[PDB]
């Protein structure tokens, strides 16, 4: 039950309420550091996870921005 | 965009006149603030997100979300607050009260970050009041149908119901109605058990009604219980009770549901029958203060879906506050415009847009010595149900009926003169009982003079 | 499968400089893979239309519904009409991920006032409703040639067109009633000239 | 009655096999004994008297009377007792749940001398079980209609999105069903509301179902919500949904009631659709541990009235103090003979007389790293609903469905070969997420859970 | 009443948000003031008295009373005034247009002391808007059913032919739909008449629709006219037209009435067809500028009663004194909040409470050289009917449809890129009419119009 | 009828609608014994039975001259 900063109604700490968060594997150009056998995003320009959008949903709150009862959706 | 804002607790937001307001009393877990809990209650009962990563697909939201706008705390109690919430109008459909219930009190009560949560009041806009049917008849129309003016109505419940054959049932009904009562009531849990089926009982009850009607000269009635296991059986029972010529039926709106109650209300409007609503299985929801749904919310939902009479329970022996609360929602069942008076439980100003009223019913084994109090608390727009206060007279059923009748009209006449009912209640009852043996026997049997300060 | 008798059809459509030498299946694969930005594969569906592919067939193959296809084509066209004229590269560097729905409401404006409206709509951070009402007010401005205080709001600025709309709507009332002052304060919060400001100050505060 | 033992508290009494037993947990006011309170609960649920002044003229007595035959104290809590009382069979109508409810819990919960009252369990005799219809289809027929053997079934509610146009709704349903899911569920707040009326929703959802099922090769569905204001409107929605050829519909059995649920279950039995029950507005009745009606009673009443699927809530995040209770009442609605065991909450031995079972649905904020647990805990006969664990995949709706499908088949295929699912959940999922980019992305978005030390 | 201000003309009164306001334009007889005429119009539309000799026994009055709260003079005209009066909400039935009409305009138009009376606008509160059903489908659903996005839709009535067999009718419809149009409309005088009964017409039109839609690839239609002598005959035509699988039907809402139009709109909502309303016999009510009922009132009453398309007439050939009024009313039936603006005829601020919109149909002797104008006046949420501009092409029916389709797509394609449609209409059409002989022939005979100096 | 510049207002009652009873002149008692003898002097006025007013004949109580509703004639 992550809570941002001081205790609150668990505004999820992992994103501090953003819901979306920066995607882990893209730096600057939505590029993919990872090189993989499939090769779809291995070459460079498109990040494998976020396909170049540079964000994903937060894993702790699934984008809801808060926990408590609604970890869901 | 960050949630330190919460974007749902808008303290300066003033609500429109086409928003549905709701007032919760909640108490949160140790370690959680209050305003976060208010925003979380607003988000649980709507799109369950504080952020805009889903809803903002194509620039379209912030019009299907509720928003908390006032989180004052409760006087006396500590660690428990009030939260006011305003929902838009285009979230609910028309004519459906199941939808309102599902959309407000859906999963919010299962929230984990609050210890307890109760729903205290609600305000329907006129825009939404005007799409429901309402009571089939009302108050004026039913006083005109039954032709009884200027006094409460009198009813009796039949207590030795179990294992009583249909014909002895009919004979008891005839004795009571012949004495001077107006309504007799069918016990709540008597539908079609193997010892007494329903057609065989509707028959003899109708026979007794027809006999007594002519002899007394008054329009008599018996609430016939039509609660059935399906929509089909319910409709069959109602059609048969209409063919016989019965003027009033009965239902249980908390065990049968709201879909069946709305269906029955529409039938009753189309076919000129009155409908009496019994409130079985209510303490399961609204007894404990910490959790549940206060009963005035269900009284409002009932006035919306349909119903002509409604059980509300006596108020003679409640202490205070708990008594002034009851009176409170009696005015939410007869009056059309009610101003906000938190001392009587009313949280919001409600205007009913010229929708008819509903008739309170006081029940609970009251006897003759209670007649003054009741006659001046509920007024003349009510029914008084008597249990043992009619069937326990030493002489029989018809004497008990005449005793209650005499006491009631005596109290009413003195009240017209302006004699204070509460102050002179013992005196008023004593003088009437002098030229009537039945009332004298009753006065003595029920030794409870019920001192009045 | 040729869909019989579609005589209503352009000869062809312009393709970007990169995909000039692909076939139809190459277009299909780059569409289904999202393997570009929206303004790079909008001309591809616009061109695929002119080879006998109907929007339902493209929806079946690639997987974008017809409303989205139309929005993408119109948005890319509006973006080209913007970028081909006087501007600064920051907004085209901003119309790279999710600018189609906002570019779809300013399509009502000619190329001149388009680049002026884009600045307003992306600086005030407005959504589709505000953009629609802004375009409607801009287009309604010219045919009010004779009015009360018309020439005090200039034409080449979007904020002043919107402010004139609000001001004229408020003037169709009587003294305050708290319904005229709300609209005057709305008009003052969007105007961006100086004659507009001192006129609305003359109106709202003191004769 | 007096120092005479009340004629209602008869501890030497053993109940027949045609008696309806009920177990209340009660807590009385200060200065009131336990036995008196038990006998009073027994007298309130029936004829409201201890004496024979009304209920004895010739023979009308001792036939419609709820004796109380056991009282004991609760372990741990103080001033809190269990009362077992037993009602005859002649008090109840044949085929009606409304009557049983309003006869047991009618007006006892308002007794003044009781501080709080809870109804913990109930036992229907076989003679009464056999007068109800039960679920329309059951488990085996419901599994044979759809032709899905071995694995549990997958579903994906569309809950966060609101205000959707009917066509975009149909589009999202199509993308989910094509990717590899089995069912798809309407939000339960969605009825005919001005931005989305019901007949358009039904039309476009049916078109999506037909397309995806034709181009995939198996049977797909979508729980259409037929909850309505009246019996007429509801039957009309249901008839139109059958006309389009839909396999399954949906209902809310607590806000709509039991009369409407019984009516709909009989219609579904006549016309051959399956019924999915959604428990909404239940925490209003069974959240607090000291007042209300525990949920296993309502699960039994639903197995009697009618319904094929029922929401029961997950157990992945509970302790053995409540995981036990949930597993208990999940066995209470799948099997055919359940023996009394107080550790799992079952108070009485219940025999169901070859009535079919219902199917538990586990939902609410679950993702791929939970799939090892759910598989073994709930077993093959369960439905798994993925609210956000599907619609939020980094690159679309269909890939999320594909990811969930791959994970499920990996876990079940591994369980068939004897491998543990408590020790080897994570490495199973990681070994499977190597020849498929979808499962790799899904594993990378969410986070491993590490249930406990090594198991449970 | 007397020199006392009549108790009906109360200028210090401000109306509540649940009052129905109405604005009359009246002109009184010589020797009669304005205030008394206003109060008399207020007293005629309700209880017909100024005093309290009938309407006061105990309480029942001063509620069902139409106060008159504003009177002003019309600018330009002399001896002509505007009277704004306001009725309560309890006078009107819930869901009936007949009642509102017969209560406002019931018998005031025959007042003797008034020389002439016109009803210019009306304002329904939200509390009353929400008791009506509204259009069956609306704009967005109606656009999603047919799958036509971006452009306005095209149609071609077959007007000048009369006395054709049923088979030649089907043949012409086929040639028109195959060439590239979307809809096709019956002449409104065509019912079952001895040379052409209705069931034959329906049969052959349905066959043509199926053929052309199958060999073209998009959805086609034809407005079948279901106006009948009775409720039974009309419902019978409509059921048969649904059986054949027709998307859209037609009706006349002024000769048939409002009861029949409400009945048909409820049927269409239940069964999923779209309804096209044809305004015939309207100039009998709203042509003269000094007596009658202006048409925006009937447009509002139709948006309430039911209907998806409505004829509104073109504006290509009017001045800004009436082009303004037509645009004003067009906005009154597409949007959701319209602010008061007297230059466009809107008198009151009307809020529609998320009720759908209707779709304006522009018809009557238009040809290709008008397409630049229309496309940017009505916008792209409209329908364009081409009576003679299609059937008269020098070499057939299908080429005319192709010409109109090409012109429309050229204009809309050009509009999006930013090009003006007032300066560059002609050259757009000429540049498009170079790779297509059909558009060249069509541009030939039809002449250019040259709207004004360079714009409008 | 009517007052002229303001035509609608009734001229006989001046808008009162009711008027003093013309038989008893507002006294409420019969001036003379009737020939029939049913009504007697000094008891009750025959026409109004003591109420001392009636409706004005010209406007039939409406206070309206020429209204389509009420006294249209």
């Amino acid at each position: 039950n992550p809570q941002g900063t001081k205790p609150n109604s668990l505004v999820c700490a992992n994103c501090e309420g953003e819901g979306c968060v920066a995607c882990s594997q893209c730096k600057g150009g939505g590029v993919n550091l990872i090189d993989h056998f499939n090769g779809q995003f291995k070459a460079g320009a498109l990040c494998w996870l976020c396909r170049g959008k540079k964000e994903v949903l937060c894993g702790d709150c699934n984008g809801a921005g808060f926990i408590g009862g609604f970890l869901s959706t | 965009v960050k949630d330190y804002k919460l974007t749902y607790y808008t303290p300066d937001y003033t609500p429109k006149d086409t928003d549905l307001l709701a007032a919760f009393r909640f108490s949160p877990q140790p370690g959680v603030p209050a305003d976060e809990a208010g925003a979380a209650i607003a988000a649980e009962s709507s799109t369950g997100t504080w952020t805009t990563v889903w809803t903002d697909l194509l620039t379209d939201m912030d019009r299907y979300k509720g928003k908390c706008y006032h989180i004052e705390p409760v006087q006396g109690e500590e660690n428990s607050y009030f939260a006011f919430i305003a929902y838009p109008l285009d979230l609910f459909e028309e004519g459906s009260v199941t939808n309102i219930l599902t959309s407000i009190v859906g999963n919010v009560f299962g929230f984990k970050a609050i210890r307890s949560l109760r729903l205290e009041d609600i305000r329907f806009p006129v825009a939404l009041v005007k799409t429901f049917q309402g009571p089939p008849h009302g108050i004026q129309v039913e006083r005109d149908l039954l032709n009884k003016y200027g006094r409460p109505m009198l009813g009796c419940t039949i207590k030795p119901k179990l294992g009583l054959s249909a014909k002895n049932y009919g004979r008891a009904v005839y004795e009571c109605l012949r004495g001077g009562l107006d309504f007799t009531k069918d016990d709540e849990n008597i539908n079609s058990q193997p010892f007494q089926r329903w057609r065989d009982r509707f028959l003899f009850v109708a026979d007794a009604i027809h006999k007594s009607q002519a002899e007394t000269g008054e329009i008599k009635g018996h609430y016939l219980n039509v609660t059935a296991p399906t929509c089909e059986e319910m409709m069959k029972r109602a059609e048969f009770a209409k063919e016989l010529g019965m003027p009033i039926i009965m239902h249980d709106f908390l065990t049968a549901g709201f879909t069946a109650n709305t269906t029955l209300a529409k039938w009753c409007r189309d076919n000129g029958v009155l409908l009496h609503i019994h409130r079985a299985m209510h303490a399961v929801i609204d007894r404990q203060r910490n959790h549940g749904i206060h009963f005035r919310v269900l009284a409002k939902c009932l006035r919306l879906s349909g119903g002509d009479h409604l059980h509300s329970g006596t108020v003679v022996g409640k202490l205070e506050g708990d008594k002034a609360s009851t009176l409170g929602f009696v005015d939410l069942m007869r009056e059309d415009h009610i101003e906000a008076d938190r001392s009587r439980g009313v949280f919001f100003t409600q205007d009913w847009a010229s929708m008819p009223g509903v008739l309170p019913v006081a029940s609970g084994g009251i006897h003759v010595w209670h007649m003054p109090a009741l006659v001046e608390i509920f007024g003349d727009d009510s029914v008084l149900q008597f249990g043992g206060g009619t069937l326990g007279h030493p002489w029989g059923n018809a004497p008990g009926a005449t005793a209650n009748r005499v006491a009631l009209e005596a109290c009413v006449q003195a009240r017209n003169e302006g004699r204070d009912l509460y102050r002179e209640g013992g005196d008023i009852l004593r003088e009437a009982g002098k030229w009537s043996p039945e009332l004298a026997a009753a006065l003595d049997l029920w030794k409870e003079i019920k001192f009045e300060f | 499968m040729q869909q019989l008798y579609q005589p209503f059809r352009p000869p062809s459509s312009p393709i970007p400089t990169q995909f000039r030498s692909l076939d139809s299946a190459g277009k299909i694969e780059i569409l289904a893979g999202r393997m570009a930005l929206w303004f790079e594969y909008a001309p591809l569906i616009s061109s695929l239309y002119t080879d006998g592919f109907t929007p339902p067939t493209i929806e079946e193959l690639t997987g974008i519904s017809s409303i989205e296809q139309n929005r993408l084509i119109v948005g890319a066209q509006v973006r080209d009409s913007i970028l081909q004229s006087i501007h600064e590269p920051e907004l085209i560097s901003a119309f790279d991920t999710g600018g189609a729905e906002l570019l779809y409401e300013i399509r009502l404006l000619s190329t001149t006032q388009r680049v002026a409206a884009a600045t307003f709509i992306i600086d005030r951070n407005i959504d589709s409703k505000g953009a629609q009402d802004l375009a409607r007010a801009i287009k309604d401005y010219p045919n009010r040639r004779g009015d009360v205080g018309w020439l005090d709001f200039d034409y080449n600025l979007p904020g002043d067109c919107l402010s004139f709309l609000y001001y004229r709507q408020s003037r169709e009332n009587k003294n305050p009633s708290d319904q005229r002052t709300s609209m005057l304060l709305q008009a003052l919060g969007v105007a961006e000239s100086e004659k507009a400001k001192n006129r609305l100050n003359t109106e709202l505060y003191g004769d």
